[PDB]
């Protein structure tokens, strides 16, 4: 038989998650792609991203530790 | 395998404006492998970046290092947790001297808590825990290179996540009790994802289960690897089209609130039928304070029918059942919501997410190998007001 009874605990919240609980990353590796500006400029991608707001966007990954800021580069 | 490369002011601007225009909060990972002859962190490059960001008025949160447990393998440099902790203290002093003196700092972005990683996290938190705002760690279930379809559907694989979470909290509660714990990078499979699996409907069992368990167990934020990128585990592909996990994520966002409750199955079979319960998201215009959102995963090969308990048995329920669009079944990259394909309306417009109202008092139908959200209307749960 395939009918299942649920039990619910509803007396008080067991935990409180952030409003940004479901957040996302962009991998550091993407900033080595020649077309980074085209990619993240996409209005379509921004629309998709807005849908997950509020959220954190974390920029990082393995390449975090092999990237150096160079203020002169174009 | 890892060479140094540089990034520019332009790149920083691209990233910030993407986040800013999207309503997202940017967390930027700084390079921890810049070292003095003493093996201290050399902060000079981070200083350049901080000053630049300050000068543009960018509100940004910071991390330092990624998977420092792997530095010996990646770079032949070993940095112990104590030293890393001192490096975080130095970064925190720079932030306190910056234009954004209250900017947040997260770390240490360790991998999952194997014996050696657990010891590094422990010594890190003893040394640097006072200055981090949340503890970050990473989790992947499988190696993408060898992952199988069967692994994506296996509750014994899903269940391994529980033990990693418990180990992280054991370390944190022994050192910095009460500090928030975040999953700072997570996905199905590492090595960029499992080909033909991590970008499909079948990926959603892992994603939704991880969300459910994370919320249930006290994790405050989960960061999905990756929104957009070269790996198979992307939410959005290289044509800027959303994959099933995007649509799953959007539904979760719209329906699932911040207050976590609990559901379980009376039977106690409890492995292939997986159930989670929160208060409904109060920003959803359709629903009101006191409503509940149940979400469920059915990894059986037959339909299961769920019965709600008193006093919710006769309430109006809105169903949001996700199924793949054929012919590729679980390996599909397209999904339907209550029988309608989810697709962008145009480049600026997400579709509406249409509910299916059920007959009051009916049992909740959950087909084989599927997941669904169920909003219980007028539930009037005092804990959710
Ligand atoms: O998908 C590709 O484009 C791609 C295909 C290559 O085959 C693949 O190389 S691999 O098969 O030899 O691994 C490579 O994968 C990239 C991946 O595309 C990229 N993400 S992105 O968004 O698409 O740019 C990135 O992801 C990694 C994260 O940066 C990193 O924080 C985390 O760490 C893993 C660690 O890498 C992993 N080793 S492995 O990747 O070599 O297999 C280790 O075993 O687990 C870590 C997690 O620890 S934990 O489970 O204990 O928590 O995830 C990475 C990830 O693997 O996805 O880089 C990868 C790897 O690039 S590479 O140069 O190291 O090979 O590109
Ligand atoms: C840190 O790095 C910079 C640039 O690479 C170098 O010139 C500087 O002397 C270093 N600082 C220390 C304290 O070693
Ligand atoms: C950690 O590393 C530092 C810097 O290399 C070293 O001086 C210190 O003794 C190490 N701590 C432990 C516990 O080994
Ligand atoms: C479900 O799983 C079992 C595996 O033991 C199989 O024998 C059974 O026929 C399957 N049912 C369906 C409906 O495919
Ligand atoms: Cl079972």
């Amino acid at each position: 038989q395939d009918v299942v009874d649920l039990d619910f605990f509803t007396q008080e919240p067991l935990h409180l998650v952030s409003p940004s609980f479901l957040s996302v990353t962009i991998d550091a590796n993407l900033a080595t792609d020649p077309r980074f500006l085209i990619l993240l400029g996409s209005p379509k991608l921004r629309t998709l991203a807005r849908g997950l707001s509020p959220a954190y966007l974390r920029f990082g990954g393995t390449k975090t530790d092999f990237l150096i800021f160079d203020p002169k580069k174009e | 395998k890892f060479k140094n490369s540089t990034y520019s002011r332009s790149s920083v601007d691209v990233l910030y404006t993407f986040a800013n225009c999207s309503g997202l909060d940017l967390i930027f990972g700084l390079n921890a492998l810049l070292r003095t002859a003493d093996l201290q962190w050399n902060s000079s490059n981070a200083q350049l970046l901080l000053d630049y960001c300050s000068s543009k008025g960018y509100n940004i949160s910071w991390e330092l290092g990624n998977e420092p447990n792997s530095f010996l393998k990646k770079a032949d440099i070993f940095i112990n947790g104590s030293q890393l902790g001192e490096d975080f203290i130095q970064l925190h002093k720079l932030l306190r001297k910056s234009t954004f003196k209250n900017a947040k700092l997260y770390g240490p972005d360790v991998g999952q808590p194997r014996r050696k990683t657990a010891k590094m996290l422990k010594s890190f938190l003893k040394a640097g825990g006072e200055v981090i705002d949340s503890v970050t760690w990473h989790h992947y279930y499988l190696n993408g290179r060898t992952a199988t379809r069967e692994d994506f559907l296996n509750p014994d694989v899903l269940d391994i996540f529980i033990s990693s979470v418990q180990k992280v909290f054991q370390v944190v509660e022994s050192t910095r009790p009460g500090k928030k714990v975040w999953l700072g990078e997570t996905s199905s499979a590492y090595g960029g994802g499992a080909p033909l699996l991590s970008d499909t409907f079948a990926a959603g069992f892992m994603w939704l289960d991880k969300l459910g368990l994370s919320a249930r167990m006290g994790i405050e934020v989960v960061m999905r690897q990756v929104f957009f990128g070269a790996g198979n585990y992307h939410l959005v592909d290289e044509n800027f089209d959303p994959l099933p996990d995007y649509w799953l994520s959007l539904l979760f966002k719209k329906l699932v609130g911040t207050k976590v409750l609990m559901a379980s199955v009376q039977g106690s079979k409890r492995r292939k039928l997986r159930v989670y319960l929160h208060c409904t998201n109060t920003d959803n215009p359709r629903y009101k304070e006191g409503d509940l959102t149940l979400y469920a995963i059915n990894l059986h090969n037959v339909t299961k029918y769920l019965r709600l308990p008193y006093p919710f048995s006769n309430k109006q329920v809105d169903k949001y059942l996700l199924r793949p669009l054929g012919p590729h079944g679980l390996l599909s990259k397209s999904v339907q919501l209550n029988g309608l394909t989810l697709k962008m309306v145009d480049d600026q417009t997400l579709p509406p997410l249409m509910e299916k109202p059920l007959r009051p008092g009916s049992s909740l139908g959950l087909p084989a190998f599927s997941y669904s959200f169920f909003v219980i209307r007028n539930a009037k749960v005092a804990a959710c007001i």
